[PDB]
């Protein structure tokens, strides 16, 4: 039998050699590989192939997979493939070919009467992404950040207070106890950060020993050398991660001081660039160094006509030093190049909470727009581009905070933390958010219609973000000390116990796809960015994709 | 009033069709959003006006030309449904292909 | 430009090869349509199908996955099958093999 | 004393002889016997009856019920009766006579001290509703329905799943399990459908091991002969019931080979007319035999002008072999008749989670309209064909799945799960809904005003709906083998636990004032449906009660 | 160094001898008293003083403050004073000086790396509202207070049901044990009253021993004389208060009759003017007695044009005789000379929730125009009126319900529950809520947006009123009896615990600034309120101040 | 549409405006929440129309003049802050002292 490819792509999603268009970008990927074995696909419906003794076999549960998203596109940092995705006791269980082995062939993921079944035929599945820069002023975000596609979030904070408004601190045992406890309401999994500037080391094991997998140094409560070598020798011996937003005045010294009071031991530099918080005007000098894990907060990417002019309100003498259109239009040929491996948000706090994933394929597509097609890049299509840049709130952000053994990609073992996207909404609207097997969020049309589509269609909170099905599918990271204390039995906690290591062994080589150590200057005078002498710049875009088309407001 | 779940939620849908219905008429093209708004809203108004679903369900489809729309937006909407409490009860009003 | 617009390469796909097949000549004697699905075991459809039950045992329609045939009361015509692959056990239908083979 | 009947009606509530019309329809009821003792009927206000030493007496919490509604005029399946209601320990107390046995008489409703008040003189008070045919797309569906006036769930699902969508199965032990405990947070008793289309015993008996209540059959899963024996056996195994969406393509066999297959076995038939789903196009059939309770879902009741335009599209060959004029005419008629016991809704399935009751009642309207007085009817009123279909989702839901024992009537000892209205807006909006003995949700007006009363008035969730107080209220149904297993305990569920029995024993002939077995034929060609060789049709309704006069939109 | 006091003012909010207008009113505070030391205010900021080694020290968590409220302006029954304020485990640790004692001086109020900053210069700090006339008829109004400032909530209820809509009682052991576990999903502090209308006292003892801290004695279930006597032995023996609504129909005796029956011991008579409800038309009569701690509902606060108007259909031949413009112009006047020691809402049943702060400074506002300054009054500014009023909503609420142990007032040991005001705002809108340490509910913009600023701006709860964290910020009222009991494990209630006690001892001399006992007399034909001889009354106004220019609607 | 928890919250400023205009309209001075509403929402449909930040920013503050609302509301609004989709993407404006 045979059937033309067209047709094909309609019935069962695009194959080998079929290119899909990202929502209204000039992005373009081409399927890669094809798990499946033609006239074997697996299709849910009426007299189609999920039926007993059919494409469903008679195994008991232990020897199926609970959940199966069949003939999905998958877009990850390792390929771009045509595959049936098995989960299993909330985790991803295997890639591959779902259907019964006793009447197909090449099945690896067997279906059985306990399988549930998510159709992802002409949808692109991606992990969860993961959001490492979070002010927790308000418990809202959490809802508006999971609609956007991120299902885990890392920050500080006690709630809308001054600490919290300029810092990602959850200052102390008390309100690090207090928020732990709060966590288990929200629908995303959790890690906390402590407030790292103090030159007692005590004051800081105490508050790793509570539970926070970070310690954030900020400014604005003295990120002097002597606070960031405390905090930065207590990170070596507790195995937890160091945020850095550095002397934006200069005042304990310049950026190669701050450079040489970490000593090249690892550290998380959030906004990069500086608009966001740094020595001005230099602070995107730290991406050249091994020991650095660099990231962007999302209110500079990409690089557009309004971002000077709101910029100075937001920040409301040092705006002028802060805010530059050199370091500005150079970050995002920075990302391009791989030198900038993590993109963030800085909610609430000069970032979009809900824009993180948005922002990064606008990045992509104003830069293949000036820049073209990637050194790396083969065949006529963006797929090594579109790796690159998926990589930057996926993987990268769980590498550098230790929780990559649990989330940050969609590969065997891992928390099965999936977004499921048509193409046309790519990276803007979901139409699914799965959380630890379970389907947290998604669109919903009317209650009472015969169908769930008739309108009004808005996201609403599913099963999976109710009471202790929530605890089930989320988790909570703690730092090793505090699960050994004891503190999830202590505080009560209801959700599902993760936690952090390989956060002082992680360096720029291990991010994935943006390994770049650019030998990069920048100009005191001019604050024009040089990277081996070349200048380093890009133009303001006008107009946007992923913008206007899409939102109401 | 004693507003079900269900009142209260359309009471959304004609809002976001304020929006749309305001934007068009300063002479913009709709976007996605906007479109799904303005052509929903018309068919629940017809429901209550009395018109059948068969109706409907072609009227739905002179609301809004390719014209009046951002490019790609027809695309992104291969049908519209919306129910509406007819005179004889609610019933569900499919508009294939609305934008051409 | 159409959002998440596909550039599908022109060509076929050719299904099932390499698996063996055989054409069967179906009547519907049933005065109720009869339709059939892709991985059916075909030799246990609707017992109002009249055709060669021992030929098509082991085997399934030769269509594209998810598709159906339908017969409507007195059609008669030719399809093909193919083999079921696999552990080649079937399990379920009318529950006449239950078993290998 | 004397007070003229007017005087009297507008103060306690109608009584003996007394008729009131239901909504906006042409269906009047007359009440049929008064329980009080005139010139003692009691009265909540200053001045009033229930005051210390007065209506309200001396005895302990022990010796009083916790709630009395006074002056209810009650409307079930075994009366129409005036009289108050005793609520104690969250359950039906007693029907009687309530005040204070020191300076009254024939008290059967001890008042006291720990005695909460609900004025229900003017008002009719009715049993919960129970749906039976749930798909869980969405737990706002939850809400609804309680608004509704329906306050237990019966089905399966998992969210918005390609599963879920089509059928009511919650597959497999892990699914199982995260719904029974996502359940604790809903404010309606709830009890779970697995899925039982497999030829393997092991892989049902699992399910019901895990919680399920029962066990649905779907034609997406295949619902063929082997599978359908299948779950039957374990069905009179393990005393669960068996719900089912026969083979619509006549592809295993026609709706003989199906009954046959069923073997005489109790079993629940879903949507029995065939547009929701069954062998086309004579599975109306099935309401001819003992062993088979049948259901109806609610797009196709009543039939009426749009009916027929709407579900081709809520559907989309086969399509005019399932949506069926003839078929759709007849549903009606035997409604009418007592051959179809059930109605429920297949929500967001082709079912509207909110209208299970509205249209049980416009029906019933449409068939006075055109049928006039039924033969078993006494008297100038409507009491019989009132209390024929209100038993439809009341009692005879709740005897098809093993519930009977704990909800689904106004009886002594059942779960107190109340729902008062006033009879302008009878079956359409509802005054207060009670579950266990709490308010759930009530309409509410602005919450900062003078009083209760003042705009905007909409539902609004009670006591009874928040944390704890809701899980006391609530009954989360268990197969006897989950219960033995100590499902509850392992999952950690918080809610009350309730255990179906009686599944397998149940048939048409206990159907209450449903339980006709019509000689009932369905022709090949023109699908014309005849009782006894006589044309069972009836005529579309163009306009409807319950309708306009009530909704926004 | 020198700085002019103007920008002064405008860095670190007003000083001592500053005045600062209260919202649109006509009253105005006077700063007493300043404990800084000019040059060593603590400010957090970029660059700012807060900072590791300058206004921040080396101690671990348990030498500093979990949260520090810098440069605030308190306003309490004590002292209108500027001040830094330290909590500490979820209570008030010290009012004082904040800083780091390594490098400032007088440093009381020790800030370290476990320290939260809240920037309350120019910001006034008052202490949480107590309502304790609650009818809980919805738990949407714990909500609404919250977010005008209330903190604590005692009264009774079990949802929309008549018994609740006309009095504040949790009837029975059954509803006041789901009452409390409803409780918890609430986040505000509550104690519940049961039904105290009963001449058996183990009615009553069963219902304290089950859970309530007081009584309340309502003319709609009997306020005769042999129940209050009853009511008010068991409230000696048991420690907990009775609350009261008389007898208006003057049935059972006149307004001598009852005090005759409370025979001198301790009771708090709710709406002591009348028009919600009392002996007509003299119950007012009671402020002059010892025993009797009045308080006042919220409609008739302040008189007004349309006060009469709207009353007579809140109401709905004893109309005339409850509604009395007499007594009505007299309540204000009272309040003012301290004849009336507490303010209330009787939510939703003649009542406004939301309202009781608002309405208590509307009075004062109205009393200041038409009396002028207070006989008690120093200096040039309102200092004592408004010492006088802020007292009848926060300590002699508490004090009146033996719950002054725990909250009621800013003062060292109490739970931090504080209200943080601007000035422009003050009375009408807060700018922060913290329940228990944590921040419950705040104005909160844009969730998406770079800042938390952008419209819309609207309240929204924050993690204090998130499941644990809520139960961990909250407290739960019982009686000693109760407490012993173990109703608290019995219930599994989740929240802290706290006991009532010295609700028999407090007597009018104890309510701060309002413990007047005038010679006043009603006459019985006319209605004209009298204190010594003089005519006491007022005149109604026409337009109020925090009114039309704060609300949408 | 697939409404995002931020477009369903605009909708929320776009009914208040709604409000306030029409209570302009019959000549009344403006009052506190009515000006924020009303002004916030011009701003929104300014990036609707693809107006600049730097536009709408002074734009902003000549909506409504000190005679049209009431008295201290030009000082209990020291700016106004919104955000909205512009062409290239969310931005923030700032106007301040709108009202003079
Ligand atoms: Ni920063
Ligand atoms: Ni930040
Ligand atoms: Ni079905
Ligand atoms: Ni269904
Ligand atoms: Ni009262
Ligand atoms: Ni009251």
């Amino acid at each position: 039998s045979n059937i033309s490819r067209q047709a094909y792509a309609d019935m069962f999603g695009p194959t080998v050699g079929d290119k899909v268009r990202l929502a209204d970008t000039e992005l373009w990927i081409e399927v890669e590989d094809d798990l499946t074995t033609y006239g074997e696909e697996v299709k849910f419906g009426g007299g189609k192939v999920i039926r007993d003794g059919m494409g469903q076999g008679q195994m008991l549960a232990a020897d199926c997979v609970d959940l199966v998203l069949t003939n999905a596109l998958i877009v990850d940092h390792w390929g771009i493939v045509k595959a049936d995705i098995g989960v299993k006791d909330g985790r991803i269980f295997a890639i591959g070919k779902a259907g019964n082995p006793d009447i197909q062939p090449n099945v690896t993921i067997p279906i059985g009467a306990a399988t549930e079944v998510i159709a992802a035929e002409g949808k692109i599945v991606t992990a969860g992404g993961i959001d490492t820069h979070i002010h927790w002023i308000c418990p809202q975000q959490a809802e508006e950040a999971l609609v956007s596609g991120v299902t885990t979030m890392v920050g500080g904070g006690t709630g809308p207070a001054a600490g919290t408004h300029a810092t990602t601190c959850t200052p102390g045992p008390w309100y690090i106890s207090r928020m732990l406890q709060a966590a288990d309401s929200l629908p995303v999994n959790i890690g906390l950060l402590g407030k790292g500037n103090v030159s007692q080391p005590d004051a800081l094991r105490e508050q790793v020993a509570a539970g926070v997998i970070g310690l954030k140094i900020h400014e604005d409560w003295g990120a002097t050398p002597a606070a960031i070598d405390c905090a930065l020798t207590v990170a070596d011996e507790m195995d937890i991660q160091v945020a850095l937003h550095s002397d934006t005045l200069n005042e304990s010294g310049f950026v190669e001081d701050t450079l040489a009071a970490i000593g090249g031991r690892t550290i998380h530099t959030f906004h990069t660039e500086g608009a966001g918080g740094g020595h001005a005007p230099d602070i995107i000098t730290a991406c050249a160094h091994p020991n650095i894990l660099p990231s962007s907060t999302n209110p500079t990417l990409p690089y557009t006509l309004n971002t000077i002019d709101e910029h100075l309100d937001m920040l409301m003498a040092f705006a002028e030093s802060r805010i530059r259109r050199e370091t500005i239009a150079a970050e995002d040929v920075l990302h391009d190049l791989g030198a900038f491996s993590l993109t963030s948000s800085d909610s609430q706090a000069m970032g979009r909470v809900g824009e993180v994933i948005l922002r990064t394929w606008q990045v992509a597509h104003r830069m293949k727009v000036q820049r073209g097609a990637l050194a790396e890049e083969t065949g006529d299509n963006d797929n090594f581009r579109v790796k690159r840049y998926i990589a930057k709130y996926t993987i990268n952000p769980a590498l550098t905070h230790g929780i990559a053994h649990e989330v940050g990609s969609i590969e065997v073992g891992k928390l099965a933390d999936l977004v499921v996207w048509s193409p046309a909404f790519f990276g803007v609207k979901p139409a699914t958010v799965i959380k630890g097997g379970m389907i947290a969020i998604a669109p919903m049309g009317d209650i009472n219609a015969s169908i769930p589509t008739p309108q009004p269609v808005h996201y609403r909170p599913m099963f999976g973000a109710l009471g202790s099905a929530r605890h089930h599918c989320r988790l909570t990271f703690l730092s090793q000390a505090a699960a050994a204390n004891g503190v999830a039995e202590r505080l009560n906690l209801r959700s599902a116990i993760a936690v952090v290591k390989g956060c002082r062994t992680v360096q720029k080589a291990d991010m994935v796809h943006n390994s770049l150590q650019p030998n990069i200057t920048v100009d005191a005078q001019t604050y024009e960015v040089r990277v081996d002498g070349e200048l380093i710049t890009s133009e303001p875009a006008d107009v946007l994709p992923m913008a206007q088309r899409y939102f109401l407001f | 009033m004693e507003l079900t779940p269900r009142e209260k939620d359309k009471l959304l849908l004609f809002t976001a069709a304020l929006v749309a219905e305001r934007r068009l008429a300063r002479g913009l093209k709709l976007n996605y959003p906007e479109s799904v708004a303005l052509i929903s809203a018309f068919i629940m108004e017809g429901a209550r006006d009395g018109k059948s679903v068969a109706s409907l369900m072609e009227e739905g489809r002179h609301v809004l030309t390719r014209e009046q729309v951002m490019e790609g937006v027809p695309e992104m909407i291969p049908d519209i449904q919306v129910e509406a409490t007819f005179p004889d009860g609610s019933k569900l009003v499919t508009v294939h292909n609305p934008i051409i | 430009m159409i959002p998440g617009e596909y550039h599908v390469k022109p060509g076929q796909i050719a299904l099932n090869t390499g698996r063996a097949t055989c054409r069967v000549v179906v009547e519907n004697h049933g005065d109720r349509p009869i339709q059939v699905g892709s991985h059916y075991h075909f030799a246990e459809v609707n017992p109002a199908l009249k055709f060669d039950r021992q030929q098509a045992a082991g085997y399934r329609l030769n269509i594209p996955a998810g598709t159906a045939v339908r017969f409507e009361p007195g059609q008669k015509r030719e399809v093909e099958l193919v083999a079921f692959a696999g552990h080649r056990a079937v399990f379920g239908f009318r529950g006449e093999v239950m078993g290998p083979l």
